[PDB]
């Protein structure tokens, strides 16, 4: 019990600070163009990242 | 003369002041279709919607943008992005733009001044001024640029926080 228990939470606390350094990740790439007055996001950024 | 009446009548609209402690500490510029605040001064907005919005901030360009109530689109502020070398428009006193740097004579600026948007010959902005470095009898300002649609800082060495 005690060795499954330890292999759940090491999972869990792998795939959450994987997905949270990817959307930290995702955040400062997408950061700039925000920005910048007018322009816009390239559509194929805006496709491959969820751009507002 | 007239063009100093102007300067002062799209002011009186355009920037927008924060309030701490009973002192002024920075101005935020309405540019475009968002708003610039520099991050770097923290403070309350001397307004009552433009304070309750949700803001967008970075620390790595020391600022904060944020998009504008549909209630005042109106007062916008005409951006652009070309920069011809020479002289510019600021509200103290004109600036000299020369081999990608931004200069001002000896100490026209003051200490807390960060944030005064730059004005070219027809009225539009250009730069947000962030700090300035004393050499000599200059000062070269720290700003940061629209260039595209990226935004690139320029610091001078030895720059002081304003």
């Amino acid at each position: 019990v005690s060795a499954v228990v330890g292999m759940s939470l090491l999972a869990l606390i792998s795939i959450f600070a994987s997905c949270y350094m990817l959307v930290a990740a995702r955040s400062k790439c997408l950061t700039p163009y925000a920005l910048t007055p007018g322009a816009a996001v390239p559509w194929t950024l805006g496709i491959l990242c969820c751009a507002p | 003369g007239k063009r100093e009446r102007m300067c002062m009548k799209i002011e009186n609209d355009c920037i927008f002041e924060v309030k701490h402690e009973g002192k002024v500490t920075g101005y935020a510029c309405l540019v475009g279709d968002k708003v610039m605040k520099p991050a770097h001064v923290k403070g309350v907005i001397d307004n009552a919607d433009l304070a309750k919005l949700a803001f967008k901030k970075s620390s790595k360009y020391d600022l904060e943008c944020a998009q504008i109530p549909v209630h005042m689109r109106s007062d916008a502020s005409k951006y652009t992005h070309e920069k011809p070398e020479g002289h510019y428009n600021w509200h103290h006193g004109a600036v000299q733009y020369s081999g990608g740097r931004f200069t001002i004579p000896t100490g026209a600026g003051k200490p807390g001044d960060s944030g005064r948007p730059i004005f070219d010959n027809k009225g539009r902005v250009v730069a947000i001024v962030l700090g300035g470095a004393n050499e000599g009898s200059r000062t070269a300002l720290s700003v940061v640029t629209w260039n595209k649609d990226m935004v690139t800082r320029v610091t001078p060495e030895g720059s002081e926080e304003w």
